[PDB]
């Protein structure tokens, strides 16, 4: 039987991540890939070789950061793995890959073999339950709760206009821009 | 003293060792200082349990994947 799903509100440059139900994405922190950049020497000095949030703050400039999302479209799946590592963790989930559904944002007509890949972890490597990967515009829409709407929308590195009236798939006259902010 | 005795040219009255009769940090203390010790024993047995690993740190002109990092493995 089911659980709980977790709403991960990922993005070009944001993630943003909370269980079901809630109000909040009690884990947010930008889309990021950092590893350190100097030799380690000391006891103490934190392994890992990898690190995001209050490490990634606290070493900013020791911390090589990368960013694969070519405009959303990621090239370092086992970063991505590591990243939702950090939040399977007990920072964020404290759960399992099956222990809970999953839920997960998309960006309109990206390769299908991006979206593939990362069912081939969620289901190979994680173990996925159940989850559904869609449009970020639909959920703002949700939000608004319209449904007839052309939703401007930009990410980091990705901007979309996105014309869109109850759910009508109109790709033709929807839009988008891999450019933005970044 | 027997020499003395057996010999007259020697005189006496002597204190023969004549002498002189002759009578008998603040860096801490500044307005910024903080001498701590680190209480060696338990900044020791703190650190100490803290395994480090590595894996051939190495780095003297040695050339070959530019960024390189001493304590390699892990512990
Ligand atoms: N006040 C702001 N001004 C400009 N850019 C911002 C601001 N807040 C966030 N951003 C950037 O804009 C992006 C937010 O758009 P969104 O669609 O959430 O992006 P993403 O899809 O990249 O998460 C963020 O990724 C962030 O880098």
């Amino acid at each position: 039987i089911a659980n709980q799903p977790v709403v991960i509100d990922n993005g070009s440059g944001v993630i943003k991540a909370g269980f079901a139900g809630d109000q909040i994405p009690k884990y947010c922190f930008p889309n990021y890939v950092g590893r350190p950049k100097h030799v380690r020497v000391m006891a103490g000095a934190l392994e890992g070789d990898i690190f995001i949030g209050p490490k990634a703050e606290e070493h900013r400039g020791l911390l090589s950061i990368r960013y694969p999302m070519e405009h959303g479209i990621v090239k370092d799946w086992n970063d991505m793995e590591r990243i939702w590592q950090y939040v399977y963790s007990k920072d964020q989930l404290q759960t399992f890959s099956e222990e809970h559904p999953v839920l997960l944002t998309e960006a309109p007509l990206n390769p299908r073999k991006n979206r593939e890949r990362a069912a081939e972890v969620f289901f190979e490597t994680f173990n996925v339950p159940a989850l559904f990967i869609s449009m970020q515009a639909v959920l703002s829409l949700y939000a608004t709760g319209r449904t007839t709407g052309v939703v401007l929308d930009s990410g980091d590195g990705v901007t979309h206009a996105v014309p869109i009236y109850e759910g009508f798939a109109m790709p033709h006259s929807i839009m988008r821009i891999d450019i933005a902010g970044r | 003293d027997p020499k003395y005795a057996d010999l007259p040219g020697i005189a006496r009255n002597e204190p023969d060792v004549y002498e002189t009769s002759d009578l008998p940090q603040e860096e801490l203390t500044s307005t910024s200082v903080e001498h701590i010790i680190v209480n060696p024993n338990a900044a020791y047995d703190k650190f100490k349990d803290k395994r480090v690993g590595t894996k051939g740190l190495d780095f003297s002109d040695r050339i070959g994947k530019t960024k390189r990092t001493g304590y390699e493995s892990g512990e």
